[PDB]
This record gives C-alpha cells, structure tokens and sequence, in this order.
C-alpha cells in the first residue's frame, strides 16, 4: 500500500463507464498491474463504492485481485493484479483452431469455482460474460469487473432491474421478476459455456423481446408445467408464440452426453431448479478435467 | 437456499470484524450515548422521507459507530459524520440513493455539499471501504425464515425491536447483531403469538434462550419504556400500516425464561 510514485505506466489498456484502465509496473517489485483510475461531483460513484467493498471479502484463484486502493484528493486508483488479456479476445484468436474441449472444461471448472465463492459470500456479480474473464498465461481464467455486483440477503430483496449484458441475460430478469437470485449468475455462464464450444454467442438478440424469442426458439416457449408462476410474471404475455424445445443436442452439436447434461441444468428456465454454482462443481462433465495452459 | 448456511456461516464470522469498540464512548470528550441517541433517531427520520430500506439504515448507524471508534469528534460534527454514514449507506444498498444535494438539504443546510463529501471520503478511509457489514436485518430476515408459518406481525414486530436497539448504544454496543435478532425474534414471537426460539434456530444458531437472555433481558425492558423514551421515530414509524402498526401492540409483562 503506497502511492503512484512507483508505478511506471507502460500503456493504455482500455476503458469503463467510470474507468480508465492501463498497464503498469512497480518499480521496486517488478510487479505488473492493472491501473484503474477513476476521477471525482456527486461524491464516490456507487459503483466504486460496491466494487472496492465486495472484492477486498473476495480472495479466490479465479476471482481477479484487488491489490490496493490510492484514494487522494481528485483521484481514486484501483490496483488490480495483471492478466494477458479477456475471454473474448481469445475466442476471437482461437477463431480456425476452435478451442481444444479440455481447456473449454478447464475454463468452465475454474468459472463454477470462483462463482460459488461469491455466492458463498452472498455477492452477485451481475455482468458476466466473455469481456469480463480475464485469462493468464499459466491456464488460470478469473472473474473481473464488479462494478454492477451486488450484496445480497437471504432471502432476496427487489434489486436493480436493469441488469446484466443482454445477451447473457437471465429469463426472469427479461420477464420482470421482483425477485431474482444467484441463478442469473449461472444462466450467464451457461450462455458463455455455449460460446466457448461454438465461439459465436448463443442468444445474441438486440432487444428484450428479441432476446426472450431467441430463447423461446431454442428451449421451447416456456409453460406453468415446465416453470410454475411464468404466466403470472409481470411481462409475461400470453401471445408469446409457443414453440417447440429443441433436441438439446442440436443446440451445441459438438458437445458430448456429459456437456449437455450440464448446460441444460445451467438453463433451466426454473431459476430454483437451475443448478447451482456448487452443485455444478461435482458433474460428471468434469470428472476427467484438468488445468491445460492456452497458446498466447 | 443452497448457500444459506454458508451465508450464515460467513456473517458470523464478519459481524465479529465488523463490531464496533464495546466502549468508545468513554473515550469521546465532547459526545455521549444521549446525543448519539438523538443522531440516530433522526437517521430514522430521514429514512422514512425518502423511503430508504431498513437495511441501509442499519448499515449506516454500523459506519457510525465503527468511526466514533477511532476517531474523535466534536458534538457540532456528529451529525456530519451521521449524513455522510446515511449516504455511503444509501449509495452501497439503495437502488436510487438520494442525491448529495438532498442530504445536504435535510442536515439543515448546517454543513456545505463541500464538506458532506469531504466526510465522505474521510469515512471511506477510517473504514478502509469495508462497507459490507452484517447487521441485525440480516440476521433476521433468515431467522424469519424458521416460522411456522410466516407471520407478518411477527416479523414488523421483530424488526420493530432490533431497529429500537440501534437507539441505545448502552446496552446495545455489547451484543452482536446475530445476537439481537435472536433475542429480537424471540420477543416478537412470544408477544404475538406465544412461541418460543424454535429448535431449527438452535440447530441453525448454537444459540439458547440461555445464551440470549442477558440480551433479551435488555430488550425487554427497552420495549416496555419504549413509549417513555426521549426519541421516538422508531415508534411513530412502526405506527403505520407498512408495518402492520406493530409499535402499537401491547409487550409482554413477564418473558418467563
Ligand atoms: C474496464 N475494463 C477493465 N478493467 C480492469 C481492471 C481490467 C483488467 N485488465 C487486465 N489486463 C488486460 C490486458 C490486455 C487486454 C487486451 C485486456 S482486455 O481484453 O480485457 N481489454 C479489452 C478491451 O478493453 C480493455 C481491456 C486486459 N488485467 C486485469 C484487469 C482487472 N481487474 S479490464
């Protein structure tokens, strides 16, 4: 914990709603980091306020690091550990190879882990997806960006509506429920289990009804059979066309008896019968996983 | 549901952590129990203008009393260090937290936008931003969790008490906040309906109706001079049908224990 008189910026990585984000190296250490700045007429933004809080309770291998926090006058630095880059870029790179199915296992494994933590830590990230896993060169992925993550009761309160990217957004949410939990976590990560078998996105709609269409078309119009309370959900309609579910297997085609076991419990309309981050740990799926390093 | 026992597990750790110094009080030159009682009654009051969870309430008299832990103040500043509490509170629970603007409108106009923040931000350094504090409403919307079955006047009511003790940092500092829901909740469930602390809490807890008297000793008696008490914000508040007017009910005589 000192000041920004050791760091040595090296260049510019990118950029948040509230963030300027750069890669630096401490002198002293050697030690390289993610800079995050954010600069100060409304106080502290909630978001920085909730970010700082929850991730100094989360120390976990595939949780990123909040190294330290330089709080000076107009300035406000986060300092996060240092990763090569994002899940996203490397789908993108992994683009003719595809990516090998053990270290898609590895990844997913590695994901369910961190996620559990934060659920154990009664915290909801709110905003995964491919842009904010962050990957190292040794196999480790870590979930990044808790700037929309939440601390949670038990049970839940009402909480934000408007929350998640859309195309890793949870049914309930797009369906207006007042009381959504973990399980939206799990639905993004199913979403993002998909993209890294296909490395296209799964439901990539571009609105609320586009996107709940898209699921419709692919896990079938969802019924009180299949998901008691649905048609008493406040944007619920009953002239949603009702199409059939698709054999699973059709849905990701590359994807083994074990894979698809474990994405359909991942998306189970049914945010209670919706596996767990836990649960999800012990599949059969992983029984043969390992930790594979990727190809820079 | 299948991270309540973990959740449970972790807060009790926290609320350790997290406690405030049992005897700070002793060591403020300028302020006493008297005068916090009167910044937290007040805090209930800005709480129902703007319609703030009880959660942030809660969490914002935890701030309070975790920075009178370490820092001196003077009393012309204690209800500075309250508004900037009430508004870390609010920007960390809330969905939409009153602008900075309204705080500074509700203090009085005593302090400037100017210093509201600046207290802010000194807060956030005397708590290292570790704002994530367990608290009574949490620890009691999980024992509401063991009715059989729920019951709305049980709940208002155990709210009713765990929010009164928030009051009176003599005796109240001395317990933790997994402690008071406890004796809370028992309260509320004799004087409502004439149960007890179920077995299930007892698997849940470790805690007794043993191990809650000295608290639930205390609380009693907190309940039965309530409508005797310098502040009451708290029971006008339960007074309202939000709360099924709990703060009218009529409290037991004797807890039999
Ligand atoms: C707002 N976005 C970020 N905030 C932080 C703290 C990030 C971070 N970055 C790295 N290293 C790193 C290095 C190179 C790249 C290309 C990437 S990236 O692919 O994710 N990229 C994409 C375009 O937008 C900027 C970031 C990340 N390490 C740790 C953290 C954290 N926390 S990203």
């Amino acid at each position: 914990p000192g000041s920004m008189e050791n760091f040595q910026k090296v260049e510019k990585i990118g950029e948040g709603t509230y963030g300027v984000v750069y890669k630096a190296r401490n002198k002293l250490t050697g030690e390289v980091v993610a800079l995050k700045k954010i600069r100060l007429t409304e106080g502290v933004p909630s978001t920085a306020i909730r970010e700082i809080s929850l991730l100094k309770e989360l120390n976990h291998p595939n949780i990123v690091k909040l190294l330290d926090v330089i709080h000076t006058e107009n300035k406000l630095y986060l300092v996060f550990e240092f990763l090569h880059q994002d899940l996203k870029k490397f789908m993108d790179a992994s683009a003719l190879t595809g990516i090998p199915l053990p270290l898609i296992k590895s990844y997913l494994f590695q994901l369910l882990q961190g996620l559990a933590f934060c659920h154990s830590h009664r915290v909801l990230h709110r905003d995964l997806k491919p842009q904010n896993l962050l990957i190292n060169t040794e196999g480790a992925i870590k979930l990044a960006d808790f700037g929309l993550a939440r601390a949670f009761g038990v049970p839940v309160r009402t909480y934000t509506h408007e929350v998640v990217t859309l195309w890793y957004r949870a049914p309930e949410i797009l369906l207006g429920c007042k009381y959504y939990s973990t399980a939206v976590d799990i639905w993004s990560l199913g979403c993002i289990f998909a993209e890294m078998v296909t490395r296209r996105a799964l439901f990539p709609g571009d609105s609320e009804i586009d996107q709940l269409f898209r699921i419709f078309r692919t896990l079938g119009t969802p019924d009180e059979v299949v998901w008691p309370g649905v048609t008493s959900m406040p944007d619920y309609k009953p002239s949603f066309p009702k199409w059939a579910r698709q054999d699973f297997s059709k849905v990701v085609p590359p994807l083994d008896e074990d894979g698809r076991s474990l994405l359909s419990q991942m998306l189970h309309y049914d945010p209670n019968k919706r596996i767990s981050a836990k649960a999800a740990l012990a599949h059969p799926f992983f029984q043969d996983v390992t930790k594979p390093v990727p190809h820079l | 549901p299948d991270y309540h026992e973990d959740i449970h597990t972790y807060l009790r750790e926290m609320e350790v952590k997290c406690k405030p110094k049992v005897g700070y009080m002793k060591k403020q030159p300028d302020i006493t129990n008297s005068m916090r009682a009167i910044l937290v009654d007040w805090l209930v009051e800005v709480g129902e203008e703007y319609k703030l969870q009880n959660e942030t309430l809660h969490l914002a008299v935890n701030y309070i009393d975790r920075f009178l832990s370490s820092m001196s103040v003077l009393r012309g500043k204690l209800q500075l260090v309250g508004t900037a509490a009430m508004l870390l509170a609010s920007k960390f629970e809330e969905i939409y937290p009153p602008e900075v603007a309204e705080f500074v409108y509700i203090t009085d106009d005593t302090y400037t936008k100017k210093q509201v923040l600046r207290m802010e931000h000194l807060v956030l350094k005397v708590l290292t931003f570790d704002l994530a504090a367990p608290t009574v409403n949490q620890f009691l919307t999980q024992y509401f969790l063991h009715q059989q079955p729920a019951n709305c006047k049980v709940e208002s009511l155990a709210m009713f008490l765990g929010e009164l003790s928030l009051i009176d940092a003599d005796p109240y500092l001395k317990y933790l906040p997994s402690v008071i829901a406890g004796a809370a909740f028992h309260l509320a469930l004799y004087t409502v309906t004439g149960q007890s602390w179920p077995e299930s809490l007892i698997r849940k807890t470790g805690y007794t109706l043993e191990s809650l008297k000295p608290c639930l000793m205390d609380l009693h008696q907190t309940y039965l001079k309530a409508p005797q008490h310098a502040q009451q914000s708290i029971r006008e508040k339960y007074k309202n049908s939000k709360y099924h007017g709990v703060s009218l009910l009529n409290p037991p005589e004797t807890l039999n224990l």
